[PDB]
């Protein structure tokens, strides 16, 4: 009893577009991880600072899930130091990253046929973003010299584009839900903790 | 708010076309959003026809695919239903909806009123409207020999809504509809108060008041 | 495509609960967690009722509850009122990336017998200026919802020119039928008397129509 809620993150029904992309602050609770890995056939499973094993003798102050969808193609870009769309402009990890990325195809869920929409990611923006950042503005992208003035039109784009998933697809250009795990160890005592 | 009116013939001869429009209100159609179309044979259950997206996906009931087609005009603001080879099967209200989103079926939020589509080989009959003379006392309506169904009845142009009971109207031997509209007001109203009752037949154009 | 099926008929009284069932595929119901629920009152569209399973609407009453186990997904009505009185649809996405319905379920609660309401209306002087007869029996607000009607011609029965509707629920899910007597102008006055014989769990009801 009083376990961390991973179901409610991985089991989710909807997940978030990566632009738009979700948190959920687990504490309080004792984390069985055991599950997660006999949980799904996982396709992608990295840590970074951490033994995925180790993850039930250790205790964090805090334990961050941050679920998304993306490409594939695009889940080696949920690594520190990486550069592409998601990296530059929807997800960024910091270079001393401390945590899991968990990705898995979910083509027979999120594609449909004639495409899923719901599934964005931002296509323009003036700057990268900084680690961790999270931009939701649908402020029009002025891609001409001259201004925009809020008017979408020509040279002027709305900065966020769909996936339009469908099952069809090749296997790289398929959704995929990435939960990333971040594990926070704070000045603080720590609160989310293994089973013994 | 969101606003969803199908528009089109109420009779359909067999093996003929079935052309239907829904008009989105309160919305542009170019919103993520899947327009789809659901059909419900009289006194039968709701069947799925199919969907479009504004990007120009479709994708319609295997058991109809054959024989359906659907649009969207942007500069109308509505989309399009066409339903080709139509038997006395397809005779039913069709609805305009739309998902609460673009992606997988998420449920249909806003929905049309319905439009009523008799597949038949008869003819299209206007009816023949006459006025029904009456505590609390009854005036009616009759709106004999039309068909195809359906047809509606207002009185005083939309403001009187109380006391209003339109009756299922009566298949005939003749293979004809007749209808009855009445109004129950209070016995002082009766000399005091003016009712006129009308009358709409949209397969013949019929717009007649009493 | 796929067939979901529901109960065809579930009863319950005011205040009680009662669960609707919703059974079928793993290539849907089973298989995806986008299940939703309709509730439809007669002669008007489908309301969205629980989505994705078990989230209502904004302004859908906290007392319709979306739950799914396997390949059966059900809806519970708990302190049921009349007004929930309805057909409800369940619905899911399929693998073949289509939207299915199920079969309907007509949910009834109980009502006390209601007596009809019966209203008589002689040929309009248009009418009879047609060369035409059509006398109207319209009867209302009754429960259970089958009667059966007889006219009468100067005190004498009549047997053609009668066509009975079969009897509707309104919108206050008590039944509403009509009877057309078609008859000539010449009949209309051929006789004194105009009566309706509305037989209801029994008892009858009469209303009668005159010239002048
Ligand atoms: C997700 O759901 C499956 C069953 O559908 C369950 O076995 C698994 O443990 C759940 N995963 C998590 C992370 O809780």
């Amino acid at each position: 009893t009083n376990l961390c809620p991973f179901g409610e993150v991985f089991n989710a029904t909807r997940f978030a577009s990566v632009y738009a992309w979700n948190r959920k602050r687990i504490s309080n609770c004792v984390a069985d991880y055991s599950v997660l890995y006999n949980s799904a056939s996982f396709s992608t499973f990295k840590c970074y600072g951490v033994s995925p094993t180790k993850l039930n003798d250790l205790c964090f102050t805090n334990v961050y899930a941050d679920s998304f969808v993306i490409r594939g193609d695009e889940v080696r870009q949920i690594a520190p130091g990486q550069t592409g769309k998601i990296a530059d402009y929807n997800y960024k990890l910091p270079d001393d990253f401390t945590g899991c990325v968990i990705a898995w195809n979910s083509n027979n869920l999120d594609s449909k046929v004639g495409g899923n929409y719901n599934y964005l990611y931002r296509l323009f923006r003036k700057s990268n973003l900084k680690p961790f950042e999270r931009d939701i503005s649908t402020e029009i992208y002025q891609a001409g010299s001259t201004p925009c003035n809020g008017v979408e039109g020509f040279n002027c784009y709305f900065p966020l584009q769909s996936y339009g998933f469908q099952p069809t697809n090749g296997v790289g250009y398929q959704p995929y839900r990435v939960v990333v795990l971040s594990f926070e160890l704070l000045h603080a005592p720590a609160t989310v903790c293994g089973p013994k | 708010q969101v606003e969803l009116q199908e528009s089109g013939p109420g009779l359909v001869k067999p093996s003929g076309t079935l052309s239907l429009t829904c008009a989105v209100s309160g919305g542009s159609i170019s919103s993520n959003n899947w327009w789809t179309w659901v059909r419900q044979p009289p006194g039968k259950g709701l069947e799925w026809i199919g969907e479009i997206h504004h990007s120009g996906g479709t994708n319609y009931n295997p058991s109809l695919k054959s024989r359906v087609t659907m649009s969207v005009d942007k500069s109308k603001n509505q989309f399009s239903l066409n339903l080709y080879s139509v038997t006395a099967a397809d005779t039913a209200v069709y609805y305009c909806t739309r998902d609460r989103a673009g992606g997988t079926y998420s449920g249909f939020d806003f929905w049309g009123q319905g439009t009523l589509v008799t597949v038949s080989s008869a003819s299209t009959k206007g009816p023949s409207v006459f006025p029904l003379a009456p505590g609390t006392a009854a005036l009616g309506c009759l709106v004999k020999d039309y068909f195809p169904e359906p047809v509606t009845v207002s009185w005083n142009s939309g403001a009187l809504t109380s006391g209003v009971h339109t009756f299922p109207a009566v298949l005939q031997s003749s293979g004809l509809y007749s209808l009855s509209s009445v109004v129950t007001v209070p016995s002082s109203s009766l000399g005091t108060q003016t009712y006129i009752c009308n009358v709409n037949h949209k397969p013949s154009n019929t717009k007649v008041d009493k | 495509q796929a067939v979901v099926t529901q109960p065809a008929s579930v009863s319950g009284s005011p205040g009680q609960s009662i669960t609707i069932s919703c059974t079928g595929t793993s290539s849907d119901v089973g298989g995806y967690n986008y299940v939703s629920w309709y509730q439809q009152h007669p002669g008007k569209a489908p309301k969205l009722m629980i989505y994705d399973v078990s989230n209502r609407p904004s302004g859908v009453s906290n007392r319709f509850s979306g739950s799914k186990s396997g390949n059966t997904a059900s809806l519970t009505i708990s302190g049921l009122q009349a007004e929930d009185e309805a057909d409800y649809y369940c619905s899911s996405y399929t693998s073949s990336s289509t939207v299915v319905f199920g079969g309907g379920t007509k949910v009834t609660v109980l009502q006390p017998k209601a007596n009809p309401t019966v209203t008589l209306f002689p040929p309009s002087s248009e009418e009879l200026q047609a060369n035409k007869a059509t006398l109207v029996c319209l009867i209302s607000d009754f429960y259970p919802g089958a009667v059966t009607v007889a006219w009468k011609a100067d005190g004498s029965p009549v047997k053609a020119g009668v066509e009975t509707t079969k009897p509707s629920k309104q919108s206050n899910n008590k039944y509403a039928a009509s009877s057309y007597l078609s008859l000539t102008p010449e009949q209309w006055k051929s006789h004194r008397s105009y009566s309706c014989q509305v037989t209801h769990e029994g008892s009858t009801v009469e209303k009668t129509v005159a010239p002048t």
